[PDB]
Parts: structure tokens; sequence; C-alpha cells
RNA sequence: AGGUAAAUAAUCUAAAGGGAAACAGCCCAGAUUAAGAUAUAAAGUUCCUAAUAAAUAAUAAGUGAAAUAAAUAUUAAAAU
RNA sequence: AAUAUUUAAAAUCAAAUAUAUAUAUAUUUGUUAAUAGAUAAUAUACGGAUCUUAAUAAUAAGAAUUAUUUA
RNA sequence: AGAGUAGAUAUUGUAAGCUAUGUUUGCCACCUUCGACUCAACAUUUCCUCUUGGUUGUAAAAGCUAAGAAGGGUU
RNA sequence: AAGCUAAGUUGAUAAUAAAUAAAUAUUGAAUACAUAUUAAAUAUGAAGUUGUUUUAAUAAGAUAAUUAAUCUGAUAAUUUU
């Protein structure tokens, strides 16, 4: 009725033994990692106006994010995936655009068919909201600090001034066609070579950015938008993380 | 401290000890004849 | 001293037990021109080969330099010499005033069994 | 050797036991090594510790005169009679905290400079010149009181324990020179420096 | 007259267990151990041209011999290229990132000849830290060796 | 001084081959053409890399492992 | 145990060889170690890996360093 | 040796001794551009910042001297 | 006016934690004393180290769809984020 199978004496009769946890592990990575104890949603940058403040009477730049149709389409567990963490979704999208693949996933998870989707890492299992849920602008509280990712402005291919501040050549003295050169970019045969990551002109923008410790000024679940203080990475209508900031509580 | 090459004890109270691979001279009474060789 | 000679201040297991068999060769050498010497002479004076060989007293080489190789305080045999004189020259530039015989040019060749009293 | 040599003398209500461990473990030098195997305790009325100890090491407990000896498979081995005199003397430390108990007074000296039991025992509060406040918890095992505010006492089983805490303790403020001023652990004193 | 006839077994790659915890070698002679197996010098077949070595198991490698001071002294360079980015962890530290068959593997790599096979020998040699391992079922075995091993702890094996 | 000036010997010069990591001059050894069984030289024999097993001591410093760094200091060890 | 030198086979003793020979004479050989001192600029740099062993327990490892040797 | 109110070794350290460095001025002869601007990379024999030993010459505060330390900075 | 910009605006100088350096200790022999250990045990300790944080790269893993009246891409057009 059985197999025929032979096994080796040398590791029927190995004495077992549990192997020690490495540091290159994910569990240790996820031990280690500062992590905010709350999920985020995703936002577009509508714009910015002026924020005043009523008692005192000052006046704050602020970006205007809006939160449409943001929903918890899964979550991730440390079991399964490492980690945890929530898959966001935000917006709605028509068919045509979405692939058959993604559309299916989206009614697999029971969420229309999105326009961005993005994770929302977190600390412990206690912090995955339920899935399937409607985010609104009133997660957040008035006054409390938020993390910020998004992706910046595209600047194109710019030079070492635009770049890296570089502070070029004289204008008059003699100075003949380098006037916004970097100068030297190495030394005279010890390096032979010019060494990595020598700042030379390339392309500028278009790179993520998480800006820390920004105040939610106002949130209004009736214009669907959270006021947040100051700037933020990108043009119009682009993608905007927000989640708990892990510097400031 | 006084960290050198030469490491000899100077008073009675002075007491040499090896720890970390170096010769230690300590002192008891005067605080001046620590020493440490190299 | 850009250009580099690189060889090592002391000699391996293997150096060394080829330079004592070396040593030895010589000596058998020398024994070898001793007896065949002996042979000859008890040929000439009336004995057959074998004699010869079996005879108690050996005659000793009456040529000055056969003589002097044969006398141990003039040229030692390996097993009679010290470690340091199978390994080590005198030098007298040396710290030590002491070299390593494979630093001398030609030393499997050359030979240089005894070194002074006191270096 | 000298030090091993010596009987330790056991009273009746005190019990010197020996036993191998449930996992020996090895130390390894560089050329030498040393396996841990039996494992010494002594059992008494104020309370019970024990010591890892190696393999070469065993015990003689005589029913005469309540004495008990120590030693060495190899006295003539170094290492073997180096850990031998230490054996036997960390025995006798547990021995004599089991049935008496060891102490540590530390006296406080300076305007100011005094302890206080702030966790009901369980942390020593130490106020020695220091706008944030200093202190630091009791191990298990170690019994803290305060006689006076300026004159702290530690008491325990284990003289290792006790005096590593109460040396932790001084490590706050230890006596300064100028003036006999800080934290006095037993008997310590100080040379003081001429005023000038 | 000697090559001819079937060559296929002498070409195969067999599976080679080792339980660190049993051998008593150090970490080197280990090593060195191993890399005659990785190139295939055992066996009279070989030859320099042809890659025909064995699989190496490797498991309870968490139990290695190192001598001396080498756990917390011997340090592992590394450089990318980038002047002032030499990385250098010692023994402990990066067993501690990996494990101890990381340090095996580096040391079976540098006992291997460098070449275009090098890489593929490396690849054969499969480290455990602890006991468990998916080669379990494929370590070479004879059914002689059956009688020695207890009924069920055959089955369990299986099993896994 | 990898300096300079000559004395003696050798090699290079004009010398391929093995060793010395790589190498004009060092250690072996002189290519007429092959063959590859046997003796080998210098140098080697854990792997990279052709080839190894032992004995008695010492080192614990990775000292050292084919390019030996000094006075002096400390700690041992023998002998008187 | 303590104090103070020396680190030696010249003397001395022991061992071995050669001449008359159970002895004498002559010759040859045998007398410390570790650490610190220690040190610059593209990058660790014994050529590289790596090398100092460990009972339970292996038909099995235990310098691959230094010194004196053997097959 | 000698200064250091006293005490060679807190701090100082003649002349002579033993080394390292390849940063100066030379020597050799294998080998036939100073400064400014711009951007700097590396070292540590550390000037500042962090930790610490000594300082009859650390009361405090400023210092002096020494050990660790090249992360950041150094008109 | 838009845009772009700094003279402008907003934020950051990335914790907690772990093991350490010099240095400071505990018990304690070898060596009747002494000795923080170049012994066994037990503790402190740095703008440094490991990490953490940020960016870029990579793609283990995961959800879904699977020869298609509208599977997934590309070529084409109108464009700019
Ligand atoms: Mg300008
Ligand atoms: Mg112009
Ligand atoms: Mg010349
Ligand atoms: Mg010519
Ligand atoms: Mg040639
Ligand atoms: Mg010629
Ligand atoms: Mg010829
Ligand atoms: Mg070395
Ligand atoms: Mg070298
Ligand atoms: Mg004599
Ligand atoms: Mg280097
Ligand atoms: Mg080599
Ligand atoms: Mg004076
Ligand atoms: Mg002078
Ligand atoms: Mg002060
Ligand atoms: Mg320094
Ligand atoms: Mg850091
Ligand atoms: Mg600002
Ligand atoms: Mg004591
Ligand atoms: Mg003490
Ligand atoms: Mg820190
Ligand atoms: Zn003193």
């Amino acid at each position: 009725s059985t197999r025929p199978f032979l096994v080796a004496p040398s590791i029927a009769n190995s004495i077992t033994t549990e192997a020690p946890a490495i540091n290159h592990s994910p569990e240790l990575a996820n031990a280690r990692k500062w992590l905010p104890k709350r999920c985020g949603l995703i936002t577009r940058k509508k714009g910015m106006m002026p924020y005043f403040d009523k008692s005192t009477g000052e006046r704050s730049a602020a970006t205007i994010l809006e939160v449409n149709n943001v929903e918890v389409i899964m979550h991730r567990t440390s079991e399964v995936n490492g980690y945890f963490a929530c898959q966001v979704g935000y917006g709605s999208r028509h068919l045509s655009k979405v692939s058959r693949q993604m559309l299916g996933h989206f009614a697999s998870k029971v969420v229309n068919p999105k326009e961005h989707v993005a994770e929302f890492r977190v600390k412990d299992e206690k912090g995955l909201i339920p899935p399937g849920t409607l985010l609104k602008p009133s997660f957040f509280k008035e006054g409390q600090y938020v993390d910020v990712r998004s992706v910046s402005k595209g600047k194109g291919f710019t030079g070492v001034m635009k770049r890296y501040g570089f502070k070029g050549l004289r204008a008059s003295h003699g100075t003949s066609i380098m006037h916004r050169h970097g100068g030297s970019y190495g030394q005279n045969q010890d390096p032979g070579r010019v060494l990595p990551g020598r700042k030379m002109p390339g392309h500028m923008g278009n790179e993520h950015v998480t800006i820390q410790n920004v105040k939610v000024l106002k949130v209004d679940d009736e214009n669907n938008v959270i006021w947040v203080k100051g700037s933020v990475a990108g043009p119009k209508n682009s993608f905007v993380k927000i989640q708990d900031a892990i510097k400031k509580t | 401290f006084k960290v050198r090459t030469s490491v000899k004890k100077f008073c009675s109270d002075c007491y040499l000890v090896r720890r970390k691979g170096r010769v230690y001279i300590y002192c008891k009474s005067n605080k001046k004849h620590k020493q440490r060789q190299g | 001293g850009g250009l580099l000679w690189k060889i090592p201040w002391r000699m391996s297991t293997h150096q060394k037990t080829r330079q004592r068999e070396r040593l030895r060769n010589v000596d058998q050498v020398i024994k070898q021109l001793t007896l065949g010497l002996h042979v000859q002479r008890c040929q000439d004076k009336g004995l057959t080969y074998q004699e010869a060989m079996e005879s108690k007293k050996k005659y000793k080489p009456r040529s000055k330099s056969l003589r002097l190789l044969n006398k141990p305080s003039v040229f030692p045999k390996e097993n009679q010499m010290s470690s340091k004189d199978k390994y080590w020259t005198f030098d007298k530039k040396a710290v030590g005033y002491r070299k390593g015989i494979h630093k001398v040019p030609k030393w499997t060749k050359i030979s240089i069994r005894k070194a002074p009293k006191f270096f | 050797s000298q030090v091993g040599s010596l009987p330790l003398y056991i009273s009746p209500e005190v019990q010197v036991s020996i036993n191998a461990l449930s996992m020996p473990r090895i130390i390894r030098k560089g050329r030498t090594s040393m396996n841990i195997s039996q494992n010494i305790t002594v059992k008494g009325p104020k309370g019970e510790l024990s010591v890892e100890v190696p393999d070469f090491l065993h015990l003689d407990k005589d029913e005469k005169h309540g004495k008990i000896n120590v030693t060495v498979q190899n006295s003539e081995d170094k290492h073997q009679r180096s850990m031998w005199g230490t054996v036997r003397s960390l025995i006798n430390n547990h021995i004599i905290g089991v049935t008496e108990g060891h102490l540590a007074v530390l006296r406080f000296v300076g305007t100011g400079y005094r302890a206080q039991l702030e966790n009901d025992g369980k942390f020593v509060n130490v106020k020695v010149g220091a706008s944030i406040k200093q202190g630091l918890d009791v191990p298990e095992g170690i019994v803290v009181k305060t006689p006076a505010p300026t004159s702290l006492i530690i008491e325990g089983c284990n003289k290792q324990q006790v005096l590593l805490f109460a040396a932790k303790l001084r490590k706050f403020h230890p006596p300064e020179p100028y003036k006999g001023k800080g934290i006095y652990v037993n008997d310590e004193t100080i040379k003081l420096k001429d005023k000038k | 007259s000697q090559k001819i006839g079937h060559s296929g077994l002498a070409f195969a790659r067999l599976w080679h267990h080792v339980d660190v915890a049993r051998d008593k070698r150090t970490l080197g002679r280990l090593a060195s151990a191993i890399a005659i197996t990785l190139i295939g010098r055992h066996k009279p077949v070989y030859h320099p041209s042809q890659d025909c070595g064995d699989y190496v198991v490797v498991t309870n490698c968490q139990k290695i011999r190192v001598t001396g001071k080498k756990f917390e002294q011997k340090t592992y360079w590394s450089h990318s290229g980038r002047p002032g980015q030499l990385k250098l962890q010692t023994m402990n530290k990066v067993v501690a990132d990996k494990g101890f068959g990381e340090i095996l593997k580096k040391a079976v790599s540098g006992m291997l000849p460098k070449n275009k096979l090098r890489k593929q020998r490396l690849d054969r040699l499969k480290v455990f830290d602890g006991s468990e391992n998916p080669y379990k079922q494929n370590i070479t075995a004879f059914a002689h060796e059956q009688s020695s091993i207890p009924e069920p702890l055959k089955e369990s094996i299986f099993n896994q």
C-alpha cells in the first residue's frame, strides 16, 4: 500500500534543533521598525489656500487634500505577508480604464474600480481596520500631526546649480563659456576616475517625498477635504498619502 | 592616567593589574601613580 | 629598495630537510673517496677487492685536502654539525652576526660547515 | 589551593548539596577548556541560592563535626587550582548569607544628601545634588531599609549582589576629596586634602 | 576501452548530507572538505573541463566549530567601489545578520576554483542553521541502512 | 640611496623551462625534433593548485602562516 | 620560600665519534618564552579561502604557526 | 640632569640614546608651473562638539595635560 | 494673468532600542594578602557602532484574470500631470 522510500541514517538520526533567529529576517525587521499604531488614507492634493485662525488672527497657507471613496480594500498580516498593513484604495475609475484582472480583484474585495491603491503599514494587528469600510476626513482630529508622502513636481533635466546649489563660475573677470558649470569633477589620477555619486547634472523631481509632522489645520466631512498646514509635494491632482506622525505622538 | 611604554610601580601602595591585554598600574594612596602600558 | 627580492629571512621545513640531505651527500662522497683509496692501497699491497673491504685496519688518506675533510674539527659531518651551522652562516655585517644559508649565493652547490667558535 | 584546602563548617539547619545540570555548558578558552556540569546549592533559614560549577570539582561531605571539604581532580592543573579557591570561597559566602545574611550600610555625607524608599522598598530614590531625580530598582533577593534619611542599609543572601548594588548606589556620587562628601559603602575612607 | 559503457551513473549528481552537530572538524577544514565534493574531485570520472560535482546539504550549522577568538575578532570585508565605503563586519555580526551557514558558504566560495563554474558549485551547497530543511528527502540512501533507523521516524520524515 | 667608484664570482646582457604571488640580474636548470614509462633539481604536498603522513617540544598572541621593527617596559621560565 | 645575578656547553656535566682501549687522550654536540613598544591618507591584503579542537560519539577532525627530526 | 614656593615624572624635560613618518630643506638621477575660482573625496597625528583618567600645582568657574572618538562642523 | 522663482512659505538635524571604546565597578581565586577577569561568574559606560528615519533600486510574497463579441500590451490620434 505504502510507496517506496529510503531515508538516510544521518538525516533520520539527526537530533532536532531549532535555528537561531537572524536580523535579516522579516519578523526581526518588523520588530525593529518605527511604525504608526493606526492606518492612513489616500488623498488628492486639490490645491492650496489661506487658513485664518479666528482667535489669534494668524494666517497660514494650507493645502486642501480631498478624500473621495477612500476604502480599505484588504489588509496584510505577519504570518502570510511578513508585516501588518492596510491596502487602501482611493476614488472611482471607469471599467474601460481598469484591467480585467484588476476588476476581478476589486470584485473579490467588494469595492468599486479604484483610481489609486496603496498600502499603509502599521505596528500591530490592532491597528488594522476592518476591510470594506469607508474612511472619511473625520478619521483625523483637528490639530493632530501627520506624515505626508507624495511624488514631487517634475523639474526635468536640471543643472548642478539648480540640483545641488553649486555656486558656478563668475559672471565677468575673464570667465569663458562655463558660467553655470560644476567646475572640477575629480582628481588627477589617484582616483583616475570620477568616483560614484559625484554631483552632476541630471533629471530632478518626480520622486517620492515624505513630509513629517504636518499639522491637520481643519477637517470637514461636508466638502470631503482635509486641510493641512503648509506645503505638500507634487502638482495639483497628485495622490497624497496621509498617516499619523511617528515622530510627533 | 599616564599612558606610556614603560610602566613601573612607584610607591609601595601601587599595584599592577593585567586587564584587556594591557598592564595597568593603579595605586591606593597616590592617584598620580596611575599608569597604563600603551 | 624599490625592486622586490622577496626572499624570506628563514627557511621552510622542506628546505631544511633538503639542506640536511645535501650535507649528508657530501659526507657520503668523502667517505667513498677515502674508501676507494684504501681499497686501491690494499690491492697494491696484494689483497683481493673483497679482502680489502673486509680489512680491519682501514688506511687513512695521505693527501692533505682529503685528510682535512676526514677531520671533523675542520669538516664536520651532518650528524656532528650543530642545528645552527646547518641553517645559518656567519655574516659580520648582519645583526646577530648571522644570516640564513639560503641567502648565500649558490648555497645548494657551495659548502659551508664551520662557523667561528663564538659567532 | 591554600584557600580551597580550608574545610567549610556547616550547622544542621543548612544543607550543601550537589548535582548535575539539566543542560551542561562548556567554556572554551584558547587552548584549555572548562565544562560546567555540576550545580552546588546552599539552602538555609533566610533563603536558598546556587553555584554552577565545573566537573573536575567535587565535595566531600563528612557527618562528624559538621565539616565539608572541596577538591579538584588535578591540583597541578593551574585553571582547576584557580577555580578551587574561588568555588570554596563562594560557597562559604553563601553559607554566611543563608545563616546570618550579608549587609551593606551606605552613609550619605553632604548638605541635603540622603536616600528615600519611593516605591514601597522597590525603588531606592537617591538625592545627591542633581536637578533630575536619581535612583534605581532593588533586585530580587535584596531588601533595603532606611534607619535614617542619610544612612541607608542594603541586605541580602548573596554577598555578590548586595555589594554590587551598593557600588551602583555609590556611583551616583562617590566621596569627593576636598570635602568628605558623597556616598560611603561600609568602612570606606578618603584622605581629605588641605583646603587652602 | 575503460571509458566505453553507460556513464549516466558516474556523472549523477548525488546529494551529500553533513550534520555539523556530529562533525568534529573546525570551520575551515570542513569548508575545504566540502569544496572538493562540490568540484567533483572525489569521483574518478572527473575532468577539469566538465562540472561534475555533487550537492552538499549542510545542517545544524549553528553548532559549527571555530577556534581561537575568531568568532569575535575575524572581520569579513566588503567594498562597492565608491571610496569611504569599506564595510567590515566581525564574524559574530555576520552570523547575527544571516547565520553560521552564510559564514560556511563564504569559506566554501573561497576554497572553490575561480572560473565560470564557481557560482554553480556554490549554489549546489545548501546550508541550514538548524535541523529542518527541504532536502531531507533527497539525501542518498540505501536499503541496507534502513534497519538502523527506527520504524516511525522514517514515516515522519517522509510526511515532512 | 634602485647612489657613486672600482676588486672577485655568477647570472642577465644574448637564455627559453621549474620555483620566488606577479619578477632581466635571486634559488634550480641550459629548448636539435618528438614521445611521456623511470629517476629527479630548486621549490612544494588542507582547498584555490600537481603532491603527506608521523614524532617530540613551545606558542594562544591569529603571534605567525615567502618581504623578521629598535632601545626600553611588564609578565612569566630555567640555572646559579 | 626570600634576596641578587646570569640566560651561559668557554669552564662544568651529560651524550656521541676517533686513536691505545671496561680506562686515558683528542674532537664534536646540548643552555628561555610571551605581550607592549607598533603608527596616514582609493580598499581587508599571509597571493586568496582559511588555519590554534572537543568528552558524550562517530569504519572519520584535532595547526595549515614556531623549533628539532623521521619516512 | 634641571625648573616647578617644598617633590625629577600636576605641568615642564638641556646635551647624549632608540624609533616612526615621507608633510619641509636637501642628496641620487631609474624617470625629460605658483596663486585664485569651482567642486571637492580621503586620512586622523582632534581645533570645536560627545565620553573619560591625572591635576600638594582639580574648592567653584575658567584652565593645563593625557585616553577613547572622524557622526556633524571647522570665516 | 499663468508659469517659474527666492527676498518668500512649510517641514526635517530620524527617536526608543541593542552591543561596545576609553574609563568606572561587584564578588573572587590562581598567589593565606591583593587583584573589575591577559580566570569562572556579575554590572555601568560615548556626537562613535549596530540600527532607526529618508530616498533609489530590486521583486520573495500576495489578490485577481486566464485564447479573449470590450484578455494584456504596442503602433496611431488629442495632450500634460
Ligand atoms: Mg553667481
Ligand atoms: Mg560670455
Ligand atoms: Mg647602480
Ligand atoms: Mg645590447
Ligand atoms: Mg630565465
Ligand atoms: Mg651563459
Ligand atoms: Mg642545448
Ligand atoms: Mg597575522
Ligand atoms: Mg608579511
Ligand atoms: Mg664543549
Ligand atoms: Mg592596508
Ligand atoms: Mg603563500
Ligand atoms: Mg628641583
Ligand atoms: Mg635632547
Ligand atoms: Mg572645574
Ligand atoms: Mg586617537
Ligand atoms: Mg550613528
Ligand atoms: Mg525656514
Ligand atoms: Mg580574597
Ligand atoms: Mg577587591
Ligand atoms: Mg549613543
Ligand atoms: Zn603609588
